[PDB]
């Protein structure tokens, strides 16, 4: 069914540093001269960033999965087309409704779907020396294809594969969203070409899918894609061919900024307003320059931390077992007026008990109890059958 | 402790059918796992099969697909079973046990059921 | 992107309350909306209460329910003739003892067991081991007020007025400049029109 | 504790020295929580861009100041004309590397005719 191919190497991954990134319009409205705070899901203005070197023939074989986290900010420059798609799911097998998107150049088919999942999935292309092309021919991602949802077929829009040479030329944006039964997928593509890892550009990202899905996710892994390689039998090579890439990893959490648009309708400078005092108080005030003074701000509150109870112990010790113990009663022919008030009447007695069947009705909270005064605990006494409970 | 009464087993002719009670007098009337056992001569207790208290769920194991459906009654508080296709391994011991609030598989006596041609 | 045509709801008899407006009142077939999601499904039709602003219910606490926005139609007309097996209408069912309010519009697609005594399911049956799927079963002759229901709710969410899902029949030239109110794509106001580039 | 049918304490309007009703009873004191408000100083974007926090009632280059714990701006010895104020007799400037400082005010020029 499937094949183990794992590596016994493993390496740390490595950390660096994320410039201004992770911003878009709260709304799909448009503004022009007048600035609006804004409080919703988006990235600060200094963060770190996580890519790993996914690259083997000097060289490292890591594959690992990413939680979800309720969303994860990707972006990704790859040129050999790398990254083909991101499989999702907890458990990431027939159980459950997975994500398959695949892009050539042809058309962008994105499919949502059952697909069996192996152990380590990975999809290999090969060359034809005749049609001095690259096809794909190894379709062993996926075992069985069944309960088909959507299927969603169209021309690539902001992908040009046009350059045969692109050296990490280009810059696609990802963001990914799980909220109220959807994901949402957001298209983004500016050229740059600099020396740093990560420029200083800043341009939100714009709408393109609106895709819903209802499911509890907490895990996924992101696709990859393989160059055949020809070995003789005698070589015995690794076996594992892949090329240069990286992939940045970030999450989600709720916080609110500001934002200010231009003549343009389109966020030139923009103040982070949870970042230092200085922008601090620029949150107030509606304006990027402040003179010499005094300034207020939110006001520091130390919210409480330790929340605990003391509750009676005492009180009147034991309101059934000072005469009738845990239980036991006199004849059933003397139904003695024996009732105790004022009392604890808690219902430690009950907790634990054995067997029994009590009055089957139980309003509040079922065994849980012990949360009203009461006026008496009157107990008749009196000794039945109980196999005629019902009557 | 919980009282469990078994009744009406005995011995059938191969491929008979048989209608057991199991009356549960009262039970916490918060039963999850209401199930019958099986204990085969020189064979380790096995599960058979459940009926759910608040659905009419009724699970059952691979060896009594068909033949064996299970039946309760709220309004009366017991447990009735039909069976089909006595083969002469079914012989053995049946038993009725209430898995309730606290209350484990409240185990009871069951009843001898004998499927033979003698 | 369609015309929606809501006249074809007061058609026919039955229904229910619509207890969602939550907009203003003047005429119904106008405003453009902002997304109509039809989420069409079945219940035994004992109580709709679930559905309607709080009153949690059992269906609604592992299924369809609305957190505090609404705003929707909630139309649901009874039909007992219609897809009623005569010996029992197995095909529909429901799941059950699915934890306790769940998210509102967050559906779950899995069986395993809800493990609400002491020993799981452990990829095999048991006592208190079942698959939280019981079939409904519903009987072409069990009662009036318990036989299913056919229920529909939408989600508007009305944010955007100008969008692409209103048909009304009405069409009128487009005005250049005059001081003259305008309706177009849902969206009403006053005052006078002059073009521009932007 | 005073009397046993009546032991929640509580002086003026809100201080309520209890707790609600404990089975031991009696009272000690109050003390849930209570912190204040906060503000900036800044001597000017185009002048600078570091600035000065200042908070209303902490018991905190801290200085400790009974306007409010200041967090930023070093104290001296001497003392200047001012115009951004603090309170309680003390103010802070821009002096010059270059950095805030806070100082105790300065009445003006004295002279003894
Ligand atoms: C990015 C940008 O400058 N956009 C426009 C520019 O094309 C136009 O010429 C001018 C308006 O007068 O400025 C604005
Ligand atoms: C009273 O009941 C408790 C068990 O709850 C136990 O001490 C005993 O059964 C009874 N006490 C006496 C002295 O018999
Ligand atoms: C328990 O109640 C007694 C009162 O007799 C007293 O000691 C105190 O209020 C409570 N706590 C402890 C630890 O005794
Ligand atoms: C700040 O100071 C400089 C020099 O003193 C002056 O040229 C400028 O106009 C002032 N204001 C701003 C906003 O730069
Ligand atoms: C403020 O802090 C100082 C230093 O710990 C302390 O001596 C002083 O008592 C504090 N003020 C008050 C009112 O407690
Ligand atoms: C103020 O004078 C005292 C006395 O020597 C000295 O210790 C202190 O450092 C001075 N303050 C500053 C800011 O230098």
């Amino acid at each position: 069914q499937c094949v183990n191919l794992t590596t016994r190497t493993q390496l740390p991954p490595a950390y660096t540093n994320s410039f201004t990134r992770g911003v878009y319009y709260p709304d799909k409205v448009f503004r022009s001269s007048v600035l609006h705070s804004t409080q919703d899901l988006f990235l600060p203005f200094f963060s770190n960033v996580t890519w790993f070197h996914a690259i083997h023939v000097t060289k490292r074989f890591d594959n690992p999965v990413l939680p979800f986290n309720d969303g994860v900010y990707f972006a990704s420059t790859e040129k050999s087309n790398i990254i083909r798609g991101w499989i999702f799911g907890t458990t990431l097998d027939s159980k459950t409704q997975s994500l398959l998107i695949v892009n050539n150049a042809t058309n962008v088919v994105i499919k949502v779907c059952e697909f069996q999942f192996c152990n380590d999935p990975f999809l290999g292309v090969y060359y034809h020396k005749n049609n001095k092309s690259w096809m794909e021919s190894e379709f062993r991602v996926y075992s069985s294809a069944n309960n088909c949802t959507f299927e969603y077929v169209s021309q690539p829009f902001l992908m040009d594969l046009e350059g045969k040479q692109g050296n990490f030329k280009n810059l696609r944006e990802f963001v990914f969203k799980n909220i109220d039964g959807y994901f949402k997928i957001y298209s983004k593509h500016t050229p740059i070409n600099l020396v740093r890892d990560l420029p200083q550009g800043f341009s939100a990202l714009e709408p393109l899918v609106d895709l819903p899905i209802g499911i509890n996710i907490t895990r996924f892994q992101t696709l990859l894609a393989l160059h055949r390689s020809y070995l003789t039998p005698g070589d015995s090579s690794s076996g594992w061919t892949a090329g240069a890439a990286a992939y940045y990893v970030g999450y989600l959490q709720p916080r609110t900024f500001l934002l200010k648009y231009n003549e343009n309708g389109t966020i030139t400078d923009a103040v982070d307003c949870a970042l230092d005092p200085l922008s601090e108080t620029k949150c107030t005030l509606k304006s990027f320059t402040v003179e010499k003074g005094i300034y207020q701000t939110s006001n520091f509150r130390v919210q409480p931390t330790e929340s605990i109870v003391r509750f009676p112990n005492i009180t009147n010790l034991c309101p059934f077992g000072e005469v009738f113990n845990a239980t036991r009663f006199a004849s059933v022919y003397a139904w003695n007026r024996k009732r105790i008030s004022n009392c604890v009447a808690d219902y430690s007695v009950l907790y634990n008990s054995a067997s029994f069947s009590t009055f089957k009705c139980y309003g509040v909270s079922p065994t849980k109890l012990n949360d009203l005064c009461f006026t008496n605990v009157y107990a008749d006494s009196f000794v039945i059958r109980g196999d005629e409970v019902r009557q | 402790e919980v009282q469990l009464v078994e009744s009406g087993g005995g011995l059938v002719q191969p491929g008979g059918s048989l209608r057991l009670s199991c009356a549960a007098s009262g039970g916490t009337f918060s039963s999850i796992g209401m199930g019958w056992f099986r204990q085969a001569p020189g064979k380790e207790r096995e599960f058979v099969a459940a009926i759910s208290w608040d659905g009419g769920a009724t699970a059952y194991a691979d060896s009594v697909k068909g033949r064996f459906t299970i039946s309760a009654d709220n309004s009366k508080n017991t447990a009735y079973l039909q069976m089909n296709s006595l083969k002469p391994e079914d012989t053995a011991v049946y038993y009725c046990a209430k898995e309730d609030v606290g209350k484990p598989f409240d185990w009871g006596q069951g009843t001898l059921v004998t499927v033979s041609s003698g | 992107n369609c015309v929606a045509d809501y006249s074809v709801l007061y058609n026919s008899a039955s229904f229910s309350t619509f207890k969602c407006y939550g907009v203003s009142p003047t005429k119904l077939n106008d405003l453009c909306f902002t997304n109509v999601y039809a989420d069409s499904f079945v219940i035994r039709g004992d109580e709709v209460r679930q559905i309607a602003p709080g009153q949690t219910g059992k269906i609604a606490d592992y299924n369809y329910k609305l957190p505090d926005d609404f705003t929707g139609c909630v139309i649901a007309w009874n039909s007992n003739n219609l897809d009623s097996k005569v010996g029992g209408n197995y095909n529909y069912l429901y799941r059950l003892f699915r934890k306790s309010n769940l998210k509102p519009f967050e559906r779950d697609i899995s069986t395993e067991i809800y493990q609400a005594g002491s020993t799981p399911c452990n990829g095999v049956e048991g006592f208190n081991c079942y698959f939280p799927l019981q079939s409904y079963g519903f009987q072409p002759t069990n009662g009036v007020g318990y036989q299913p229901y056919r229920v529909v709710v939408l989600s508007f969410e009305l944010l955007h007025a100008p969008a692409t899902v209103c048909g009304p029949k009405k069409s009128t030239n487009l005005v250049k400049n005059k001081c003259v109110n305008f309706n177009f794509n849902g969206l009403t106001g006053t005052g006078v029109l002059t073009e521009s580039n932007k | 504790k005073f009397l046993p049918f009546q032991q929640f304490g509580r002086d003026i309007a809100d201080t309520t020295d209890a707790v609600r009703d404990p089975q031991t009873l009696e009272i000690l004191d109050i003390t849930p929580c209570s912190f204040g408000g906060v503000s900036v100083i800044t001597p000017g974007t185009n002048t600078s861009n570091q600035v000065a926090v200042l908070y209303q009632d902490v018991n905190c280059n801290v200085f400790q100041t009974r306007a409010g714990c200041l967090i930023g701006a070093e104290h001296v010895n001497n003392s200047y004309e001012c115009d951004i104020p603090i309170g309680a007799g003390i103010c802070a400037s821009y002096q010059t590397s270059q950095s805030i400082i806070a100082y105790t005010m300065s009445l003006g020029a004295e002279n003894s005719v």
